[PDB]
């Protein structure tokens, strides 16, 4: 049951050539690409049931694909355009049972018509309130991921210098910063809930980490701003004793 | 009263002049209603009976992309019994393939059959059971280990008793006042003198639907022909015995069908 | 209707 | 492995002159066949046939046929890889 | 086109049997049903497959009635982790043959039964010196729809479930927060419409 994807967030800007990969090791005769899109589920660009063999599927415009090798399915965007921003999902599975399908994990790209709007979050942590201490006896700490764009970052929390998922909430989606505006950068926010005794020692750390998919090398850059590659944005507390 | 829905496949290599030759006709007891010919100039599913235009455009179609992937699984077939026989990779070679069920007028399934054929010998057939299968000779037991370990019985046990089932419901409820009928055969009987001691007596039997009918002569010397199709949706058969001058009065021919009330007892007039 | 790939159309001898 | 073909040649209807000439190809195998129908003798153009299938037994059967109006002689010519020559069969009964 | 239908999202507390109803009028002969469980940020995944007979494996169970015109997803009791896109198929594939599209599923959020409710609105400080402030509406039970704020300049994010495992205890909460410096947590979730014992401290 493993099928891959090369790559994970992509930036593009409109007019390149953009490549997807896909490869199974499963030997199965079947290989498919789906976008999928909100409120319109998954629809199927292209599928290949053997190598060399090519099918449409649904939605084929604008793209093309490669099946040189029954293990690899590639697909090409010939000429990047911006409603080609999606979720993209290959699938493969065997002639035999062609609808029990083996998802891979996705690709998430964003295509521009430039890149200066693309900038990375800002991140800041928020220490639990006086009042929900002495109250619940917990403490809840927040992390803001503010202004950036495209909407593709991970957060996580990071406790004494490990991660962790205890007590943890992280929006399943942002938040549109101008909603008036489609051009609008995003936030995000998270919560990590710990007992009010551990976050009142000071030998306590706690930081919320963003990894931020943005440009990369080869991507040209103009502008005054530092180059938007890329990068981590973390924000830290210690532990209080207030 | 009893029903049956039968595919019968034969894909023929011809190492050279291209792939094997698939072609496919499906009956419904002995009303043949649909074909394929790989060989066509434009290969599709086609309508062979009446009854079976009222499909659509998307039966047709879904049919023929099916033929078209049977073929296929068929071409690796032929390519593994020429291994299993150890054959030459020049002779050409013959897979034929018969499928389908059986029902009572319960409309529930009754038998179920799925069967091959290799150079026209028996190579491997799905018991009555559904869950097991009969090799013919060693070269078929690999197909049947084969089919063992991957369960196979149970896909065509599933199609047998559902698709089968409900297709062939579909069939006789369109085509039904020309499935259910019933053609009685006409029949007499012919003399012919063969010499100035014996002659010829020939039983008659014409006209009628389904095929399958008994005739015997009252057998070691008993001419017997096959069964054979007027055109019409009907049939025809004779039974001969050679037999003594002056001595026809001792012979009695004998006829079976169902389309009959009266099993039917003949002399020569 | 012929048997599709649910009950044995790709599965060779 | 080589099975000959069982020849008969027949009427649809009863031979009444006035207004479907039968010849009937089975038992045979490999599946590869030859069929005239003929009028005295000489070949018959416009002859339909059947899809190619076989019986329970796997012996292939055909039905070639066109349209009759008899009075001439009329014959069935078949080769099949077990026939040395061609096999021609006469008519009626 | 979409030759299944099935409703755009439900909403379930864990605990729960949950079932999907799929309907599927046009379903040919040949056609078997395909239902697949998509987590969030994974790919969709196979869990069950029938044509008449009831199915049932440790994920589901499938229920087909008589004329195949609809059919039941049934899971067990279910947990928060079941959270997730059930997309419903009818089909055929083979080949070129592809007569097998997925539509857009039924969204399952799964709810937090929680125990004993204790709503509250807090105000949480920037570690670093002011450049916002953030206000947290927590412990409210699972039925509270946070609403979006009137203001242009304020951010009101959805509720989020939170689970600490090692306490057994879940709970709700969304975040507001504004740089604007007449922005109190007092009216901060003004747009929504929160319980009347809601804690609001000094």
């Amino acid at each position: 049951v493993k099928v891959t994807q090369s790559s994970r967030y992509l930036v593009k800007r409109t007019g390149e050539k953009v490549f997807l990969e896909c490869v199974q090791d499963m030997d199965h005769e079947n290989m498919f690409w789906y976008r999928q899109d909100p409120g319109l589920g998954l629809r199927l660009i292209y599928f290949s049931y053997d190598v060399k063999m090519k099918e449409k599927g649904d939605i084929p415009e604008g793209y093309s694909v490669s099946r040189e090798k029954k293990e690899r399915f590639s697909l090409i965007l010939e000429s990047a355009s911006t409603n080609q921003t999606s979720m993209y999902l290959c699938a493969s599975s065997q002639r035999q049972e062609g609808d029990t399908q083996y998802f891979g994990p996705g690709t998430r790209l964003t295509v521009l018509e430039d890149l200066k709007n693309v900038f990375p979050p800002e991140v800041a942590v928020f220490e639990p309130s006086e009042a929900e201490i002495s109250h619940t006896q917990k403490a809840t700490l927040v992390c803001l991921a503010t202004g950036f764009y495209p909407d593709h970052v991970e957060l996580s929390w990071w406790v004494n210098g490990k991660e962790v998922h205890s007590g943890v909430c992280t929006d399943p989606q942002p938040l549109k910063e101008q909603p008036a505006l489609n051009d609008s950068r995003y936030a995000l926010s998270s919560r990590l809930r710990v007992s009010a005794t551990f976050w009142q020692n000071p030998r306590n750390h706690f930081r919320c980490q963003v990894q931020f998919y943005g440009l990369s090398e080869n991507d040209e850059w103009t502008q005054d701003r530092a180059k938007p590659v890329t990068q981590i944005v973390s924000a830290e507390a210690w532990g209080r004793a207030d | 009263g009893s029903h049956s829905m039968r595919y019968f496949y034969t894909s023929v290599s011809r190492p050279g002049r291209g792939e094997p030759r698939f072609i496919s006709v499906g009956y419904v007891d002995d009303t043949q209603f649909v074909r394929f010919d790989s060989d066509a100039a434009s290969p599709r599913e086609e309508p062979r009976a009446p009854w079976i235009e009222q499909e659509g455009p998307e039966y047709w179609d879904r049919n023929t992309q099916i033929y078209k992937a049977q073929a296929q699984t068929d071409r690796e077939s032929l390519r593994n019994l020429r291994g299993y026989y150890n054959q030459s990779e020049a002779g050409s070679h013959t897979l034929q393939s018969m499928y389908g069920c059986d029902v009572g007028p319960d409309g529930r399934l009754l038998r179920g059959h799925d069967q091959y054929a290799y150079d026209g010998k028996d190579y491997i057939a799905l018991n009555e059971d559904l869950r097991s299968w009969t090799a013919a000779d060693t070269a078929a037991q690999i197909t049947q280990r084969k089919w063992e370990a991957a369960r196979e019985a149970e896909q065509r046990r599933a199609y047998l008793e559902g698709e089968c089932v409900e297709w062939l419901r579909r069939y006789l409820e369109n085509g039904k006042d020309k499935l259910e009928r019933a053609d009685p055969p006409k029949t007499h009987v012919t003399h012919h003198p063969i010499s100035d001691h014996e002659a010829t007596l020939r039983c008659w039997a014409l006209g009628f639907y389904p095929a399958e009918i008994t005739l015997t002569w009252q057998t070691q010397d008993t001419e017997l022909v096959e069964t054979r199709p007027a055109g019409d949706r009907t049939f025809q058969k004779w039974a001969a015995v050679v037999v003594p001058s002056g001595e026809e009065q001792r012979y009695t021919c004998h006829v079976q069908h169902e389309g009959l009330p009266k099993p039917l007892t003949l002399r020569w007039e | 209707a012929p048997r599709g790939p649910h009950g044995g159309a790709a599965s060779g001898l | 492995i080589q099975r000959t073909p069982k020849i008969q040649v027949y009427s649809r209807h009863p031979a009444e002159n006035g207004k479907f000439l039968n010849c009937y190809v089975s038992g045979f195998h490999p599946s590869d066949i030859e069929v005239d129908l003929l009028k005295n003798g000489e070949r018959i153009e416009k002859v339909e046939h059947s899809d190619l299938s076989f019986s329970k037994d796997w012996s292939f059967y055909l039905l070639y046929y066109t349209e009759f109006t008899p009075t001439d002689e009329y014959a069935c010519r078949v080769n099949h890889v077990t026939l040395s020559q061609p096999k021609i069969v006469k008519w009626d009964r | 086109l979409a030759k299944t239908t099935q409703p755009i999202s439900m909403d379930s507390y864990e605990g729960q049997e949950v079932n999907i109803t799929c309907s599927h009028n046009n379903i040919a002969t040949n056609d078997y049903i395909t239902w697949y469980q998509q987590f969030p940020s994974q790919g969709p995944r196979f869990i069950i497959q029938g044509y008449k007979t009831k199915v049932t494996n440790e994920v589901a169970s499938l229920f087909i009635p008589a004329d195949r015109k609809s059919s039941t997803l049934s899971l067990p009791r279910v947990s928060l982790s079941d959270t997730a896109v059930y997309y419903c198929l009818v089909g055929e594939i083979l080949d070129n043959f592809n007569k097998f599209y997925f539509g857009s599923g039924t969204k399952l959020n799964v709810k937090p039964n929680i125990q004993n409710p204790d709503p509250a609105v807090y105000q949480l400080r920037d570690s670093k010196s002011s450049d916002k402030s953030v206000c947290l509406f927590t412990d409210f039970d699972s039925q509270t729809n946070v609403s979006q704020s009137k203001d242009s300049d304020v951010y009101i994010t959805d509720k989020c479930v939170l689970d600490m495992r090692s306490m057994d205890f879940k709970s709700n909460s969304a975040v507001a927060w504004s740089n604007k410096s007449d922005f109190a947590c007092a009216n901060a979730f003004n747009n929504s419409i929160i319980p009347e014992d809601t804690f609001f401290p000094s």
